[PDB]
RNA sequence: ACGAGACUCUGGCAUGCUAACUAGUUACGCGACCCCCGAGCGGUCGGCGUCCCCCAACUUCUUAGAGGGACAAGUGGCGUU
């Protein structure tokens, strides 16, 4: 038995998120604990959703670990999702065949792109006359 | 009196395919080189829906790749890319073996030796570079080799005195003697640059082609000019049959086959029915091989597609 | 698989009756999706908000006012227990409820304005359908937002209550006067 | 202890500056272009780049040997760490302190602003600068300040490449009825080694080389040499 | 032999990289292992001021700024191979400090 | 098949080890618990009388999933927001004097130790008794 | 808008005068030309002189250009 | 010719390069706890070794250097084409 695995991250706003993924028999845990105990649970379909694209059937030859940082929760939430569906991809194509590997690539790109390619949009600096980037303080005649 | 048809499409890349190579020992698979940066190994299956389907993907190149090479047991592949760096695959478990650093430019080309000992390699730093195995670099040529770039480098597969043939973009076809490595040959006859050099199985004849149109075909043991054979616009890549005593040369729009002996054109390759599309220039063929069997050409185009074309004899 | 918005509410059986609204309400098979919380960006290009579903679209438009701005899992908590009561008052299927909703609070014609500052004269005009559903959408929010100020009862039985009006066609709910009132007046400027 | 390395920096920035008026001030005479401070473990060196070094040195290097006594009294550090050297400026057309400064001596001397103005612009254009420009501004005539400018070749005002294709410098001169302002720009030119210019172009400039002479082949030639 | 580490400080980069390079090519042309250079996170002092002499017109700001960059080197060796290579380190505006751990 | 802290869900936990701390009866109440609120931003005192004994199992789960917190590491744990009339409302910690009486009863019950570093952890009879609740809080979910 | 500023025209203009050989359909292969035979200390304006110097070679392979 | 653009800093991409005990990951040992109905190639560990006599590898995650990458380039329309 090869020890075969990847490691492969996701990135939100300021959070990311790495998973480990390898050989096993389907556990899934972030940060030690069990994907339905993640907060808030407003947000839990949000990280069910590459499980129930894919089914049990694919995870169920993989244990998968994710650690997270930065951010806030709705980002870290998101950032998971993501790393799920990329370490998920990358082990697919590494120790199966790329004919799998396109299927689920494109199962998961057809619901949304964000499961595999990340969103560039980041905070806007401050610009002196204003409270923000493109607000400005009240003015006043006479 | 032979037709070659269409028989398949290999749909796996997204950019420009460049180089196809082939194995005697595998007749299965075959290998791609492309524009997205990823070497595809193709499984044949020659079945209803797909000719071949994609099965494993080396990927450590951040720029496009130029060539690609099988060793002669088929189970390492040699690469090389715009990075400026050569990599050794293993085709087995599909992770980079070796790598090949020394290079200042784009590496173009890129030949194994006849006993996948020696390693030899071109680049835009108008440079050739000898390497080993391990990835020691053991000869870099300084001695004038072309004023331009160095556009195609092959070995000699015959059993006279080792010869290693380069051709530039300084409309300069040079041929250099191995393990002395010096200039032993020159050829001007072209007005143009240079793309491709082949030799053929025999090690007797090559052709050179580039912008000019000519596939000008020398004598390697005697060292003279034999013959030009006009073609199309550009002549990407130049072939030799094996077997059949042919030369295949790829022209943008189509493929051209030559038999030496007569002089005549045996067929030309080139398909398209859509009327609105006809504005937009046809994709151009940029790679060229035969399977060891000698009945599939492999053609690798523009259109991000790979075509098989399959002898039928009559 | 069978994607249902929270689990339970299934889209297949939901059907559009306007051919004009058809290509601006996204509640069919490709849009459907578990959650109204994807963080898409459909305000980059124009008509792209098109393919927002609608009930995301409800959920970025009951972020009302600056007390509430950004709170959105307190919007899609409430648009959940909104979609529960309708579906026990009515015993349908809250999404076409919803549908319905839309449709009927949609202005079809609508006055644009010729005004020096004090006076101002009007001429009546068409209205594009996705004005239409942005229109619908900002009026059933106003009238869910009014009904719940200082009074004893919870935004989502207002919003369910205005719902339910609205997909009636009952006279009761702000959206249906409001469109009445606007296609009055476009009436009277012909 | 020891200070921290932001502090550190600070510290030295303000020293380098407060040397630089120091010398300024005392060494405006004698055409003070510019202080170097190299700082080595056995002693600090400081540079004093000059039109003339005559004047610096004094006779029988009276005047240096003072200042290098009174840098070791102001700053505090021990002696034997003090060496002051003066080196000639290899061309002083291109530099705007020196040219500034030779303006003003020669307003002090009651020469017309104008000729003046007109002979260093000449100066600095024979020196080999790409372009000039010289503003004065006060009193020249009468109760009613005003401004006079003079420019000569090219100039750029935007963008990065002023801050190292411009070389400024700004004088106050005092005279009988109150202050005038003198304000130098000098453009430096290209130059391929870094001695009197950049070494790189700007940035909007293409330089396309010229194709050489290719012989027309003809018939195919084979040389084995 | 001694654990020796460089610690190299200045406020432009190109000025700190070349002299990092020069002593690493040195160090290992005397056969020495060397560690790193291993580059700190960059240091940025940053001062906000108006730019007007008194309090008329708009409220403009100056922004200025100061980067401060860091580089570490171990070195396995006794102190006079340091010195020797070290001496030839002197460039204008980059500090270097050697101790011994 | 062996149930740890992580498993469960927290507020569950926390009440359940609340309960049973509350039922051994071997933990010490200071005396003015009824009187004190727990920081300085609260406007009233806690709801709940037993408030000291669901601060204790708070602050042994803290313990258990970060070890090495002191006073003022629990002091930060439990401040909050505080509104001061017509002004913008600013971060506040908690009461020192009760983060170190829960620490203390927590060491009473052998549960907590002072750790080397610094700061306070647990023993193993405090991660025993922890991971018991642990699987009697699961065990009470899946069968229900 | 991407109008082009006239230095780019202008250098676009004189290489495909002077190494009109060299040059073809390709922006890749025309930005390695471009490179090799001309000094852009940028990278951005040697990328947009190359897309130029494509765009005027599939014109002029289209008809003759008025420049 | 100046201004505009070009330019400088900044934000997005690199499982390609360079290399790190004042950054980490993985793996392996020790230890604590849970399940004796599945006690295990089992789960949790911001608990301790693995550089410094000898006792692991490697940069995905962290830092910052050198380079790449995007040019309205490809296709279809509309334009004096
Ligand atoms: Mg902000
Ligand atoms: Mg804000
Ligand atoms: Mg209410
Ligand atoms: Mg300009
Ligand atoms: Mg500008
Ligand atoms: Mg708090
Ligand atoms: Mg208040
Ligand atoms: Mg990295």
């Amino acid at each position: 038995g090869p020890l075969q695995s990847v490691q492969v991250f996701g990135r939100k706003k300021t959070a990311t998120a790495v998973a480990h993924c390898k050989r096993g028999n389907g556990l899934i845990k972030v940060n030690g604990r069990p994907l339905e105990m993640i907060e808030p649970r407003t947000l839990q379909y949000k990280l069910l959703e590459p499980v129930l694209l894919l089914g049990k059937e694919r995870f169920a030859g993989v244990d998968i670990r994710v650690r997270v940082k930065g951010g806030g929760h709705v980002a870290q939430i998101y950032a998971i999702r993501q790393s799920i569906s990329k370490a998920l991809v990358a082990y697919y194509q590494k120790y199966v065949d790329e004919a799998s590997k396109k299927e689920i690539k494109d199962i998961l790109i057809q619901y949304d792109r964000t499961l595999l390619v990340a969103d560039p949009r980041r905070c806007e600096s401050k610009k002196f006359g204003g409270p923000g980037a493109r607000a400005r303080y009240q003015k006043s005649y006479r | 009196t032979e037709q070659m048809t269409l028989r398949g499409t290999l749909k796996g890349h997204n950019g420009w395919v460049t180089q196809i190579a082939t194995t005697p020992q595998f007749p299965d698979m075959i290998l791609s080189a492309s524009r997205d940066k990823t070497i595809i190994m193709w499984k044949l299956t020659r079945d209803e829906t797909n000719y071949g389907i994609p099965q494993r993907a080396l990927r450590g190149h951040s720029h496009f790749v130029s060539d690609v090479v099988i060793s002669s047991d088929g189970q390492f592949a040699l690469s090389g890319s715009w990075d400026g760096t050569l990599r050794l695959w293993d085709l087995t478990t599909g992770t980079t073996t070796r790598r090949f650093v020394g290079h200042t430019k784009d590496v173009l080309s890129v030949a194994f030796s006849s006993d996948n000992r020696q390693i030899v390699s071109g680049s835009r730093d108008k440079t050739i570079k000898l390497w080993n195995t391990l990835g020691v670099c053991k000869y870099t040529v300084q001695d004038e080799s072309h004023s331009e770039w160095v556009s195609c480098v092959r070995f000699s597969p015959n059993s006279s005195n080792p010869i290693i043939v380069s051709c530039g973009w300084d409309k300069l076809v040079k041929v250099w003697n191995l393990a002395n490595c010096k200039l032993k040959t020159n050829h001007i006859g072209h007005t143009g640059y240079l793309n491709t050099v082949t030799v053929s199985p025999d090690g007797s004849l090559c052709a050179s082609g580039g912008k000019d149109g000519q596939a000008m075909l020398w004598d390697l043991n005697e060292g003279k000019h034999l013959y030009t054979l006009d073609g199309g616009d550009i002549i990407n890549a130049l072939c030799f049959s094996p077997n059949r005593y042919w030369l295949c040369a790829a022209t943008g729009p189509s493929i051209k086959i030559w038999d030496l002996e007569g002089k005549i054109i045996v067929d030309e390759l080139k398909q398209e029915v859509i009327s609105t599309s006809s504005k937009a220039e046809p994709p151009q063929c940029t790679s060229l091989a035969w399977s060891a069997d000698g009945q599939t050409l492999f053609a690798g185009y523009t259109d991000n597609l790979v075509r098989v074309w399959q002898v039928t004899i009559g | 698989p069978d994607i249902k918005l929270f689990g339970k509410w299934s889209t297949d059986d939901v059907q559009i009756n306007d051919i004009s609204l058809q290509d601006y309400i996204a509640v069919k098979e490709k849009y459907a999706k578990y959650l109204p919380h994807s963080a898409g960006r459909y305000a980059a290009k124009r008509f792209r908000k098109a393919q927002c579903p609608i009930v995301e679209r409800l959920t970025n438009s009951m972020m009302m006012h600056g007390r509430n701005n950004g709170k959105k899992l307190m919007t899609v908590r409430i648009v959940k227990h909104a979609f529960e009561i309708i579906h026990l008052l009515t015993g349908e299927n809250p999404l076409q409820v919803l549908v319905n909703a839309i449709i009927n609070s949609g202005p079809r014609e609508d006055s644009t304005r010729i005004g020096r500052a004090g006076t101002v004269r009007r001429q009546a005009v068409d209205v594009s359908p996705l004005r239409r559903v942005n229109q619908a959408i900002w009026l059933l929010c106003t009238g869910a937002r009014e009904a719940a100020f200082r009074n004893i009862k919870t935004i989502a039985e207002c919003l369910a209550d205005e719902l339910i009006n609205a997909a009636k066609g009952s006279s009761n709910s702000y959206a249906i006067k409001k469109k009445d009132e606007l296609e009055r007046v476009a009436k009277s400027n012909r | 202890v020891q200070i921290s390395k932001k502090r550190k920096f600070v510290a030295d920035g303000i020293f380098k500056a407060e040397l630089n008026e120091f010398l300024t001030r005392e060494l405006a005479e004698d055409g003070y272009s510019g202080v170097e401070v190299r700082v080595t473990p056995t002693r600090t060196e400081i540079i004093i780049l000059a039109t003339r070094t005559q004047n610096v040195l004094g006779e029988k290097g009276r005047r240096i040997r003072e200042l290098t006594a009174v840098v070791q009294k102001r700053f505090g550090f021990p002696e034997g760490s003090v060496e002051l050297y003066a080196e000639k400026v290899a061309t002083r057309g291109l530099c705007a302190i020196a040219q500034a400064e030779s303006l003003r001596y020669k307003l002090l001397g009651g020469l017309a602003v104008r000729r003046a103005c007109y002979g260093v612009l000449r100066f600095i254009m024979e020196s080999g600068a790409k372009g000039c420009e010289v503003v004065v501004s006060g009193k020249l005539r009468g109760q009613r300040a005003k401004s006079m400018k003079f420019v000569d070749g090219l100039m750029i005002h935007s963008g990065d490449p002023v801050n190292y294709y411009v070389d400024t410098a700004v004088r106050h001169v005092l005279l009988r009825q109150g202050v005038l302002g003198i304000k130098v720009k000098i453009m430096l030119p290209w130059d391929p080694t870094g001695k009197i210019g950049p070494k790189k172009p700007l940035p909007d400039h293409v330089s396309i080389v010229e194709p050489k002479d290719e012989i027309l082949p003809t018939t195919p030639i084979s040389e084995q040499k | 032999i001694h654990r020796i580490r460089i610690t190299l400080t200045s406020r432009n980069v190109k000025s700190l990289e070349k002299v990092c390079a020069d002593l690493i090519r040195g160090a290992k042309e005397k056969n020495l292992k060397v560690k790193g250079p291993v580059r700190m996170p960059t240091k940025t002092l940053r001062i906000t001021t108006r730019k007007t002499p008194c309090g008329e017109g708009s409220k403009t700001w100056d922004r200025f700024q100061m980067r401060i960059h860091k580089r570490l080197i171990d070195l396995h060796s006794p102190s006079e191979i340091v010195k020797q290579i070290t001496s030839i380190s002197i460039e204008p505006g980059v500090e270097v400090e050697v101790t011994i751990a | 098949p062996g149930v740890t802290v992580k498993d469960v869900n927290q507020q569950e936990f926390v009440r359940a080890l609340a309960a049973f701390l509350k039922k051994s009866g071997k933990l010490k109440v200071p005396e003015w618990v009824d009187t004190v609120k727990l920081a300085k931003h609260k406007e009233l005192a806690p709801y709940d009388e037993n408030w000291f004994y669901t601060r204790a199992a708070s602050t042994a789960r803290h313990l258990y999933l970060r070890g090495g917190a002191g006073v003022g590491s629990m002091t930060k744990i439990y401040g909050g927001r505080q509104r001061n009339g017509v002004m913008p409302s600013h971060f506040s910690r908690g009461s020192k004097s009760v983060a170190r009486r829960v620490l203390q009863a927590l060491e009473g019950l052998k549960m907590v130790e002072k750790d080397q570093d610094g700061g306070r952890k647990l023993t193993p009879q405090g991660q025993r008794d922890l991971d018991r609740i642990a699987g009697q809080v699961a065990a009470a979910n899946k069968k229900h | 808008g991407r109008v082009r500023t006239k230095t780019v025209k202008k250098a676009a203009r004189v290489i495909i005068e002077k190494y009109y050989t060299r040059l073809g359909n390709d922006f890749h292969t025309n930005k390695r030309v471009c490179e090799e035979i001309a000094i852009i200390p940028s990278k951005k304006l040697r990328n947009k002189i190359a897309g130029y110097v494509t765009h005027l070679m599939k014109r002029i392979q289209r008809g003759p250009v008025r420049g």
